[PDB]
């Protein structure tokens, strides 16, 4: 069952809005903040979540992805990320740290590369689970790799310096192709760890 | 003289740091797996 809701401007507050968030064991909201600026497609991290995601994460743990693990990593992100921009509109930019940073533009990468595709496009329109999967693994994979980098001594500026190929090479994953040239994007990923491998080698010195 | 031997040097910490994250890898992915066949 997949129902409409055209609330008055947008607010939870009408009946519409309640007596359909009361017998729905998920919902899925949309924002007209990225939808007025002609940004893709619009949700609120915020906001939309669904009760139903436990079995679903169950049933993605049959083509072995992981759904909860991925969807909660980019979650508390998205999380510490507002907190961050709560935070930076507060006071500063100037006022943070290196992980947090490394969050906020963990966070942008995700708005951008991510949660943003053109419908429109010969690529974007549809996603694959595969393609999702992989590029969330990616995008994972790449975060642990700048946070341990982070760990290590290096500022989050002096990593985004050399990192800038597989900056470009992670916001390039939209595009791909079809069904076949999978491992082409996994092995691109396995290249972009290397990348860091290569980086850390650089720092060194 | 000073560009070999810094070469070496950092080729040599880069081995050291190679074994020792390959038994620091087999104790990690030992627990793991131990974990999730627990």
């Amino acid at each position: 069952i997949v129902a409409a809701v055209s609330p008055a401007g947008g607010d939870f507050s009408d009946p519409v809005t309640t007596a359909t968030l009361g017998i729905t064991q998920v919902f899925w909201g949309l924002d007209k903040k990225l939808a007025q600026r002609k940004h893709f497609p619009s949700i609120n991290t915020s906001v939309s979540y669904s009760k139903y995601t436990n079995v679903l994460n169950k049933f993605y743990d049959s083509n072995y992805p992981e759904f909860p693990v991925l969807r909660d990593r980019m979650k508390e992100i998205l999380s510490n990320a507002e907190e961050l921009e709560q935070v930076v509109q507060l006071v500063g930019k100037s006022a943070l740290s290196d992980s947090d940073k490394i969050t906020l533009d963990v966070a942008t990468l995700i708005k951008e590369d991510f949660l943003q595709q053109n419908g429109y496009s010969t690529y974007d329109a549809f996603c694959p689970i595969w393609k999702t999967f992989d590029m969330m693994r990616a995008f994972i994979s790449y975060h642990d790799e700048a946070q341990k980098a982070v760990a290590n001594g290096a500022n989050w500026s002096k990593l985004a310096d050399s990192t800038g190929d597989v900056k470009h090479a992670v916001s390039s994953s939209k595009f791909f192709e079809p069904s076949r040239g999978e491992k082409e994007v996994h092995g691109e990923f396995e290249k972009l760890l290397s990348t860091m491998q290569e980086r850390f080698a650089e720092s060194t010195d | 003289a000073f560009i070999r031997k810094e070469a070496e040097e950092k080729a040599k910490e880069i081995q050291l740091k190679a074994d020792q994250e390959y038994e620091i890898e087999k104790t990690n992915i030992v627990r793991n797996e131990t974990n999730n066949i627990d």
